DNA sequence: CTAACCCTAACCCTAACCCTAACCCTAACCCTAACCCTAACCCTAACCCTAACCCTAACCCTAACCCTAACCCTAACCCTA
DNA sequence: AGGGTTAGGGTTAGGGTTAGGGTTAGGGTTAGGGTTAGGGTTAGGGTTAGGGTTAGGGTTAGGGTTAGGGTTAGGGTTAGG
């Protein structure tokens, strides 16, 4: 009858943009794009699940930047966790300033 | 009368290297589909699987078998041996926690 | 009125959908309230991880005389990076092989095998 | 027509030999094929039972790669590529 | 304490009643009671999370008896899952017959 | 007063008879000599990880005292659910 | 069975049977209490450990050590041996997936 | 009884302008921000390598005090003979 | 309003000349004493250093840092650059034979 | 160490090449004998990543795209 | 409406001293296991090639997914026992 | 109040079907080298003990610390365009 087919959400445009920002000469196949889409979704679900567990342990019905920073330091290892925390702090500082 | 027969070892080593430097599959698809269909027949009748589903199943099974073979080879090397054994497979499954 | 509608990605400097992250945090049944800096923090962390993984994959592809990124190069870079291997330990990449790691005992050192006739 | 006894034998000996060579095994014993087939059959039985339970919960009659990936992740084996 | 303090929650009364029902003239310890409470809480949280995940996968918003039964069949093994499903169906039938 | 602090006489705190009794409780008849050092190192690494997790949890809770609840939470996050102590 | 000399290997079996029927702590508290404080110094100073945290820590450590010793003993008899060795603990920890 | 700060100068003192003053002595005009950490690290490892030999020299005569003579004697072994302070 | 701001370069050059035409020290004494005390704590406890000893240590460390900075600046000048880099420091330590 | 190197090199006797290989392989031995050159012995075949073919893409111009 | 603010009640964590007493350290003797050498078998390494069989290339179609249209019952929020 | 239920048609899609030839396995064959059986060597801790470092309460005090309660205001929420 009608068209109106469901639209599947994906991060293919953001991964390709990061690729062009890092290596503006390489390409990403469809399988690699699907792998990166499953990796981003799995990490996002693991961090959101860790932040929800922290918000449920401490009697507080909110999720601020501290809950995400703690979930990052608990999931990521050493240097990666510190770099991600520094990037997040720089981002929130640029947001609170600009 | 010399086909220059290879001593047992070099052929195995070069085959290991050739199979490690590749990304293709090893087990066939139609026998695996028949096997998973026969297994699914023991639960719900009149079942229709998927090509991507059986492909992911074969990939996961091949990865699990590769890991089990690696663990068995490591156990055999630790046991002053070079070949795998059913006792080594049993000990690997007992340590990994699969025995149940 | 409304002047102009600036995008959250442009105001944040990142290349990740902060709006989609906020919508997923609000509709994912994670919490009744979703903060403002939390989606930006998560987007920045995900962008850094994706950038690191893509840089490793591009380096592997350039070392393998290839221009495109393949799952084989992705698995090679993941197994090479110790922190990535420790993070994604229970993750199996499809259409990808392991590293050609041969043990020292499996290497051919028969040393004439001996045991046979006295070749002295 | 399909011989339910001609399915464990479907995992042929050269296939198991090539899998062991890809893993890193030089010499493969004779009694390894039967144990490998049994372990693979048990694992496939568990995964297919999980997929059947998921399909029955979804009120459907077709097993999908999404349900297979969900069952594999529930058991502790996250697979990428096939799905999302 | 009792200085406008807060009261926790537990299941000691229910565990003691179940123990008295399944076996009279027996006893229990505080460590066993705490272990039983932790086990009940862990199973409850696991089943709730499984039901929520199943409801999110089914593109639905309500976790009902069907979702709980599926989570039980996926978590519990074989005969234990069957007996739990039978008891749950009996309880649902009793609730439908009388409320 | 107390003009001293803790030293490295701590890896040696896990005495040899204690490790021997632990191995006997597990089911070991003969214990080698180089097992105590490796066991102490593995125990130190595990304790370091668990204490780091507990410190992170305490810093997230805006507190300065590590509690058995936080210890149990960290142990469950690793994959080792402990009963009895807590709830 | 003279009280001067006993056959080696027989007293260990009685000790194993006696220690496998008790639930008391084998590691002592005071030596273990200082190890917990010394590790937490590198992360953050001015920390107060509760009286129930050290007990759970010691219990978990004892359980992990018992499991590792059982795995090492299971790996020891595989090589026609009866005693444990440092080369077995490494393999037992690698098969479990901890050392990676 | 004891100092509450048990950090004991965790490679401190080597501040940014302190390094920005030693580099200008050599002839460095533009000093990168990622140089302070490496400078602190190399200073720490050099001080460790020197203090190890100093302690090894002082422990021979059953003495519990480190003098400048032992310090210059340990520095001579590394290949850097200092005049004036030792003697 | 005006302060006659100096362009980036003249201040650095005059500071280099002023610090080269002097014989005083740069690093403080008490932080260096605390650092060497913390380092010596990792070997033998209850150690008492000397004022002349820590002074000679600070002098030797300052001389070594000056030499390393000179080598790094020379490497940067050879590399068509004017600023130092951690890669330049690593290459200088690799050529000098200090490794890591 | 020399016997292990000789057994790995399919040889029975110890040669100065195997001695130098074992010395360069052992980190403590290399740190102890840093200023010692073994006669009749070569270095290890260590090739840098930049010296490897490709990666640099020697197409340079490549008339096309 | 819930989280950032302040006063503050009480708790729980630490500091410190005792009394030996279960437990820990070494060194004294000795038995049997870990380990190297070696030799006998039989087990699987290495073909192998003709037959098993599978996936390639398509057609279909009828059972199944679900899309968007109608409609109501179940779920929640309120108060107060 | 709207999520779930029902009936309805479209619409992708997987099972069923054909054939074949090019890839590969099945069962029997020659024979190498690894395996577990053996016996000889060595030192590795097992077992006992008695000198004695140090641990579990037994019973105090002090002042850090969590937060109970109250106040209030602002960030997440809801809605439509």
């Amino acid at each position: 009858k009608k068209r109106k087919r469901s639209r599947k959400e994906s991060y293919s445009v953001y991964v390709y943009k990061v690729l062009k920002q890092v290596h503006p000469d390489t390409g990403i196949s469809s399988k690699a794009m699907g792998i990166m889409n499953s990796f981003v979704n799995d990490i996002f679900e693991r961090i959101a699940g860790e932040a929800s567990r922290l918000a449920h342990y401490n009697k507080r019905s909110t999720i601020t930047s501290r809950e995400i920073q703690t979930a990052v330091r608990l999931l990521l290892p050493g240097e990666l966790a510190k770099h991600a925390v520094s990037e997040g702090t720089k981002a929130v500082t640029k947001y609170t300033s600009a | 009368k010399k086909p220059h027969r290879y001593r047992p070892g070099t052929v195995a080593l070069r085959e290991i290297r050739r199979y490690q430097k590749s990304t293709e599959l090893l087990i066939r698809k139609l026998p695996f589909q028949r096997l998973v269909r026969e297994i699914a027949q023991d639960f719900k009748t009149d079942l229709r699987f998927q090509s991507s589903a059986v492909m992911a199943l074969q990939e996961a099974c091949e990865a699990y078998l590769v890991g089990l073979f690696e663990d068995t080879n490591l156990c055999a090397i630790h046991a002053k041996r070079v070949t795998i054994m059913p006792k080594d497979i049993q000990l690997a499954r007992r340590i990994r926690g699969e025995r149940a | 009125a409304r002047a102009k509608a600036k995008t959250r990605s442009s105001r944040a400097g990142l290349q990740f959908p902060v709006g989609r992250v906020h919508r997923l945090l609000r509709k994912g049944n994670y919490s009744e309230r979703v903060g403002a800096g939390a989606p930006v923090y998560l987007a920045a962390v995900l962008e850094y991880l994706t950038a690191e993984i893509l840089e490793l994959a591009g380096n592997a592809a350039r070392d393998n005389k290839k221009t495109r990124i393949i799952p084989r190069h992705l698995q090679l870079a993941i197994r090479n990076d110790e922190e990535l291997n420790k993070l994604l330990g229970r993750v199996t990449i499809a259409q990808g092989g392991v590293l050609p790691n041969i043990q020292a005992v499996l290497l051919p050192k028969k040393t004439e095998s001996h045991h046979k006739a006295k070749g002295k | 027509r399909k011989v339910l006894r001609d399915n464990i034998q479907g995992i042929t000996k050269p296939a198991i030999r090539r899998l062991a060579r890809r893993g890193g095994v030089k010499r493969i014993s004779g009694l390894i094929y039967e144990e490998t087939r049994g372990v693979l059959k048990v694992f496939l039985e568990n995964v297919i039972r999980d997929a059947v339970t998921y399909t029955e919960h979804a009120k459907r009659k077709t097993v999908t790669a999404m349900d297979v990936v969900y069952a594999l992740k529930r058991q502790g084996r996250t697979l990428y590529g096939f799905g999302g």
